[PDB]
């Protein structure tokens, strides 16, 4: 979850 | 987020070309998470003149020598200063640019990367880039849209005359708009939204949001087990007719099924025997009318069921008559409890009405309904949330603007839903929300937690149905929103 | 239990400090059954001044040289005899202690054992024991109490202004009544039992009693292979009226799903058309009312209904008015057969009339309604069990006052339920329970028995719904009562 | 790399700030990846004044407002141009810098992010920067080193006075020569190589290279199925002794083992016939000797069996006297096949021999045999590569000096192995490494070819021992070569 | 069970 | 594999 | 483990 928010 | 990033680069310093990097990297790490390893594919990179083409030609770049092949298509006649650094960099490492496009060009390529306009997009696409996005459209490639898919206007959603179909969108910092409206969302395909380095209070800044499943998880009432079933408070649905005898009993068990202590439904006589006979455990109170219709000679009645309860909801199939109108209109004047205000009484409500009120309100239109409501057409309201934020606003409630992506809005905070399938595309469903909102406020919720804890969970109760959408009825949904509720949690 | 302690001692020989070496350990293997194996974790023994803190003393003297640390925060001003003995060996031991408390201390231990105050806790918690406990309950920490959570008053579960939150709580020989109402149920946490010597039959002479599987069980009537309708009994349902047509149908269905042969319901026409439109295996025997609702000119029918059954069950749904208070109490008086009371003809019922009945009655109230029938508040009565006692005692009947506790007593004897959760917050939950107690004493089970095994198994079919508990609803707890029944056996 | 840096800021236009923080961002991920979900974990990140420093703060500025806590402890007197601008960004983005360490420190972080030292460190740690690894090594916390751990000589693998011990580094570009060999190996914990944005042809043109799996599976021969035994080649071993007479049979059966076609032993009578007692499908001729070595009298024998071979393995067990050195020197003079030269035979081994010789030759040595053959103490070649690539350059050969790395070189070409465990630690494992690399040479690999594919399948076999590598034998690593092959492909 | 009850 | 080797 | 050792 620190990169990408889906 | 225009703001989001001029601050992020002239008050917190952070070098333009710092941000671009970024953006183009996580397009390249999320497009190995969905496709797993790169090495195999070829890449045909269409980059426009802005920056949305230059975080393209940071993807290009990055995969020089790691992949089968890689193009860029600039389909430009001029590059911002960041696009052009890109493009600098991307040629001195090698790549390979062509400025003119070919239909069968995407042939030799297996995914199109599409870089063309991002949040820069300004009126319609016609000539070449039109063509050229018609054919990516034709070609059945994968298609990796940066940002948001060409033509998507982004503040709105809306096709600006035509617009790529992406696999997988890749959007910085946060949802667009554009993602979260129709047709854009369904143009957007699979969407990632990456963290390129912004300051974290300033993505939270963000007014306008996506209802997620924490957020309903910690909205959610507490159920302290020394508790009784006045704690979960009292909920009066009034409702119904000699036309509409069902309504009601799909209301008052939207009640129950989301935790309410006890709901009374009051509904002309003998369709309020309906009800029990198929939900017992409801109360539903026979009210005398001339014609089958409530009406003025029921306002007494309904003002005292309305002492002993903590919300009361109305409209869901009381009909659209004169006399009802009527009735609907002082007994909201004169109702000293929060209201939920559905179906009819929205065809009949006098707005002047909202404004005297004391008590709050929360009115839950289909766009059909509030296009009557304000006087316009269906489609100049459908998915406009300003025109929702601004009705909240001056008549001082809630709207829950219901469609494929609902609308939330008190005026001030305006929250999205996704949840949910075509299988609430079917009359009953709207009814079952009325009561659940009126249910989590009966349980202490404030009017816009309870409507946005009720969307949620009203689409996801529908996502969770074992068999084919279509076939989904409002009973089935009612069984289903207790899974939902375990599910949250 | 305080007398338990007194006789073990002083008439069956036990030395007083055998019994606290034997509480201490238990707790010490309690805690390693919990957290496994206990080298790991550091301990913080909050310890007061009388014998609670004696066995805290035991607890933190058996940890030494196993655990990581041990250390004990003494907080009282002297100390009795076996507190003073075990302190000694504590630090003979090599054990250290501490006097004075620090909020930063709680930052260097895993595990604070509270050994404040047990049995002896006399008026509220205030100064330095309240600022202790409230740092403990901030801290995150896991928290086990010896015998009672300090703050916790034993006898009632009422909270002495401030308490301990546990999450585990040993106390020795027997429940107290204090772990089993709340709030102090709730502070109590996983409870557990420890036998620390006393003999069997004090322990068992204890009169008030929690309900257990094992009780429930052996309750259970039997179900003869050569057995017909009439083996189990005929039940009669005086219930509902114009507003409450449901309610017949909660109870009658209750009636059945525990067993019962044959199950008629007299509701007031047409209201009672519902209950078999929804279970066609119910008779649901017409009224004619003037008004829709029982009164005196029902007597007569209604006692004839009544010649052929074993049990009657009123008041689900009648509606309290005057015609209905003459129906029920003229009819109560005249009714020579068992009667379950519940909900409205609770209500409007003159107690002088259960006095002068020869045949026995069960009356199930909640607070509310209890709170009205002896003219007190809601807060006087509520998990008062010595008011239950004396008014079933007063009335010879079974009183079983319906809360997250439910107190079951006929005067003599007290139990406890403990099973269910908060589905049964809601309204349509007792009108179950009075059909399920009305059929079980037409299979035969005395009063107090049926009433039992009813309150148990009405509470587990509860814990057995398999989505979220607040969307549990009456018709649904319906369903699950025969797989509480199987999983009984 | 600093020449690789250079290039791609200073030739290729790349912003040292964008690799910059292209650094720190992926030791976020590596981070995540090893640890999962950061955001429960409190980070203490320590940055020294140079460009490993710069990538702490960006390191640090990125985990704001993510994780539980973030603080920097900054050991510089001053600051490189990158570093500054970053510690600059990690500020306004409102983090915590302190200047001054103190002990405690670590006790309120789970996490330690070691930027002090990267591939600048030059000379001693001494000072504070010392006590500060020092208290980091005994802390017991989660150690993550950026690039290098501190104080590990990125160029030698030796530790300058002091250095971190890392759980995990991760470095940039490619793996440094001091995450190879030991001690810095054993510093470095689990190594992951980030791809910061260098063009792969310069990533490309690093002249020393770990031996990976894909290596050496595109080196393995082919295995044609119309084929036959001469197909395989041909190999003579020249080995053994009264002293040695098992040596032999682990030679010959290593050759075996991956897949030569033909394998025949000359070993002193009766000492040849040890070998097919144990393995019958060898070939072990005897060879008269007058004292039970080889000497002079063995020459023309010798010479004889080498004709009918393609490669000749010598010295395992022969002994180290003068007969045997006569005779060694003469052979290895006339010997116009490929050698691969072991143990006593490099013992005795004059090096102008391999000067003046046509064919190619491997020499095996462990450091204590390099040591003696060129006049030098262990600990100055042990891991010494250079002197080890001058050594092959001026002898015309390939040198495979083994050691927990191997380093393998032919004077242009030098690549390190880093396969196997402690079990090879153990005299008979280099015996089965001779004949690996004879039987590689026989079918058809060069000489440095079947040098890496030998040490790295040798090193895989030794893995894959079922039990504790300390009670691995040679015998029993001859038996795991075959499951190597296979698993490899 | 002989020395808890649960 | 496009950001580590290991 | 606290109380018995096997
Ligand atoms: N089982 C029952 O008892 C049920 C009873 N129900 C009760 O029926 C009552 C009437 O409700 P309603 O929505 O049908 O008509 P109303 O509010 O007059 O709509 C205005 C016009 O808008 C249109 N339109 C309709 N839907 C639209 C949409 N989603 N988005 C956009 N446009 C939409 C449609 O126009 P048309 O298709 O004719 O062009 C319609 O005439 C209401 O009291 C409800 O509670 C229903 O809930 C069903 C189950
Ligand atoms: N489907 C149907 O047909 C159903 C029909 N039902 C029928 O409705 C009739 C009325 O029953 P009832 O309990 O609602 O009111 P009643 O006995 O007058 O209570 C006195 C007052 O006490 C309160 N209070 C309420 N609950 C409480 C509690 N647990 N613990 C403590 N306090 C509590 C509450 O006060 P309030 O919340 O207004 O302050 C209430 O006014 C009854 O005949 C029943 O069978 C219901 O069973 C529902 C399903
Ligand atoms: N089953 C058989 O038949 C076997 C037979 N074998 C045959 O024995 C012969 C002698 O071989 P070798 O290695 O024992 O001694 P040699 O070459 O004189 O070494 C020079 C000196 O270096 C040292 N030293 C030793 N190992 C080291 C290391 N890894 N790294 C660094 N230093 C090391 C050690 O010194 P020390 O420990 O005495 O200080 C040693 O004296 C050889 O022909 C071999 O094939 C063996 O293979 C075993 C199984
Ligand atoms: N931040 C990153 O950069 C992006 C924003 O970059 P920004 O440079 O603002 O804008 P974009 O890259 O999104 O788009 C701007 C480019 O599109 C052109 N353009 C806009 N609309 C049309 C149209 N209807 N027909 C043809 N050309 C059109 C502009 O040309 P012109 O300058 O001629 O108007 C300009 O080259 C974000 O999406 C994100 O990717
Ligand atoms: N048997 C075991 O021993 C226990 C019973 O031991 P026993 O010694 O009776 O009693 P406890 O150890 O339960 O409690 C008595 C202690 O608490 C003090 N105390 C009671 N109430 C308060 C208050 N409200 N504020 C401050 N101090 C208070 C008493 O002080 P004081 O003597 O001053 O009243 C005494 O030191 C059982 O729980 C079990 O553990
Ligand atoms: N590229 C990235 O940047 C790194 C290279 O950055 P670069 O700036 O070259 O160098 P580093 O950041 O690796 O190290 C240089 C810093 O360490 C100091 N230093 C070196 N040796 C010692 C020592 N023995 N004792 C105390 N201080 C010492 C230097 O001080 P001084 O300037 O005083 O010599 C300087 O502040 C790579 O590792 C990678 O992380
Ligand atoms: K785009
Ligand atoms: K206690
Ligand atoms: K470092």
């Amino acid at each position: 979850a620190w990169l990408f928010e889906a | 987020m225009k703001e989001i990033d001029e601050l992020t680069i002239k008050e917190y310093g952070v070098d333009s070309r710092i941000l671009m990097e970024r953006a183009g990297i996580s397009v390249v790490l999320a497009m190995e998470e969905e496709l797993g390893n790169l090495s195999d594919y070829r890449f045909l990179v269409l980059c426009g003149g802005g920056n949305n083409g230059g975080d393209g030609f940071v993807v290009a770049r990055n995969l020089l020598g790691v992949v089968k092949d890689v193009l860029v298509v600039f389909l430009g006649k001029k590059k911002t200063p960041d696009c052009e650094y890109n493009y600098g960099l991307y040629k001195k490492f090698g790549g390979k640019v062509v400025e003119q496009f070919e239909p069968s060009i995407l042939n030799e390529f297996d995914v199109v990367v599409d870089a063309i306009f991002g949040t820069g997009l300004r009126g319609e696409i016609t000539g070449e880039y039109a063509e050229i996005i018609n054919l990516v459209n034709k070609s059945g490639k994968v298609v990796v849209s940066v940002d948001v898919p060409s033509g998507i206007d982004s503040n709105t959603g809306k096709v600006l005359r035509t617009a790529v179909k992406a696999d997988l969108t890749v959007t910085f910092g946060v949802p667009k708009i554009g993602h979260i409206l129709f047709p854009g969302r369904d143009l957007t395909g699979k969407l990632k939204v990456a963290n390129i380095g912004h300051p974290v209070h300033l993505i939270n800044s963000i007014n306008r949001y996506v209802i997620t499943r924490e957020m309903v998880r910690s909205l959610l009432p507490e159920r302290p087990r020394d508790s009784h079933k006045g704690t979960y408070g009292k909920v009066l649905i009034i409702a119904g007719s000699r036309l509409y005898s069902g309504a009601p009993v799909l209301s008052g068990m939207g009640s129950l099924k989301v935790g309410t202590g006890l709901v009374k439904l009051a509904v002309p006589f003998p369709q309020n025997l309906i009800a029990t006979s198929r939900f017992p455990e409801l109360i539903s109170v026979p009210i005398d009318t001339e014609k089958g219709f409530f009406s003025l000679q029921n306002l007494q009645e309904c003002l005292e069921l309305s002492k002993d309860v903590d919300v009361v909801a109305i409209g869901p199939g009381l009909g659209n008559n004169e006399h009802v109108r009527e009735f609907v209109n002082e007994f909201l004047k004169t109702l000293e409890k929060p209201a939920v205000i559905d179906a009819d009484a929205i065809n009949v409500l006098d707005t002047s009405v909202l404004k005297e009120r004391k008590s709050p309100a929360v009115l839950t239109p289909h766009p059909g309904e509030m296009a009557r409501l304000v006087k316009k057409t269906v489609g100049d309201v459908k998915y406009n949330y300003e025109l929702a934020e601004e009705f909240a606003k001056e008549n001082d409630c809630v709207l829950v603007l219901k469609s494929a992506t609902t609308i939330v809005t008190d005026g001030e905070k305006t929250l999205f839903n996704i949840t949910g399938n075509t299988g609430l595309s079917k009359g009953g469903s709207g009814d079952v929300l009325t009561g659940m909102i009126a249910g989590f406020i009966a349980q202490g919720l404030s009017p816009l937690e309870a409507s946005t804890v009720s969307v949620y969970l009203h689409g996801f109760a529908a996502e969770l149905f074992e068999q084919d959408e279509r076939g989904l009825t409002a009973s089935e949904l009612l069984r289903l929103i207790p899974e939902a509720i375990r599910r949250l949690k």
